[PDB]
């Protein structure tokens, strides 16, 4: 009946300290987490930007062999 | 020839990320002190 | 020896506190993580998707420019 | 020309996402009541 | 206060019980991270090493049009 | 035709795993033992 006094002195630091950690924890997963939506996302534009490109060539290549294949 | 096409999908965890700043923010405001 | 009895309620709320809200971390933790393997996965099946459109380009263009030069 | 090849990797966490799903289980099922 | 030394053994197993869990949970955090970050960087690689092959195509496409545009 | 450019960008989040690593080796030591 002497110990419950230290006793509740240890579990509240380690509460405090649990606490802290849990909160760093929840801001380093978020830290994260934001820079993945980032990258995903600018990694996707630049895919789809990618594919507007190659679209363009796709129709001036075709454009070439019909000029080409009807001025023959 | 093929008529390609991209469709790419987008991420949106806005709210999550959101939701575990409010959780980082509710704990650290739970610290325990005792005494007098 | 009249505070334990205090600190101990306090303990025990601030411990069913901090479950509560690490469980609201996993899981939130957990549907942030679902939802970037399945865009992840997907934006990686399209390219995939997308280099065999290519391909098939290519191979139709190489055809054409062989038509036209062993027919010229 | 080139032959072009993907060769995309895929994510698999499944294992990760569902052991985060029992911790949250374990947690929450942790309330500590007291008294008589 | 007979039930303080049974309240105070309860709380420490449930602060090992949580410590332990939030332990676990960060380590499977960590984990889904380090997974996410090679699998976006690589699927980012693939897609720079892929443009870099569509551009090889597209500059011999174009030459063979000014070889057979001027050698006609 | 266009010039093709990919500029992709890549994920670094090496910091926040390493620091994950050590809230998870922080607790998980923070076991509380009583008596005598
Ligand atoms: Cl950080
Ligand atoms: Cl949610
Ligand atoms: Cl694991």
């Amino acid at each position: 009946q002497n110990v419950l006094v230290d006793d509740v002195n240890k579990l509240a630091n380690g509460f405090n300290q649990l606490t802290a950690s849990v909160s760093k924890l929840a801001l380093t997963t978020s830290s994260a987490l934001q820079a993945i939506q980032a990258v995903v996302n600018q990694n996707a534009a630049q895919v789809e930007s990618l594919v507007s490109g190659i679209t363009e060539n796709f129709g001036a290549i075709s454009t070439n062999f019909k000029v080409i294949s009807q001025r023959l | 020839g093929k008529n390609l096409t991209a469709d790419m999908s987008k991420l949106n965890i806005s709210a999550e990320i959101q939701l575990i700043n409010e959780i980082a923010h509710n704990v650290s405001n739970m610290r325990v002190e005792v005494e007098a």
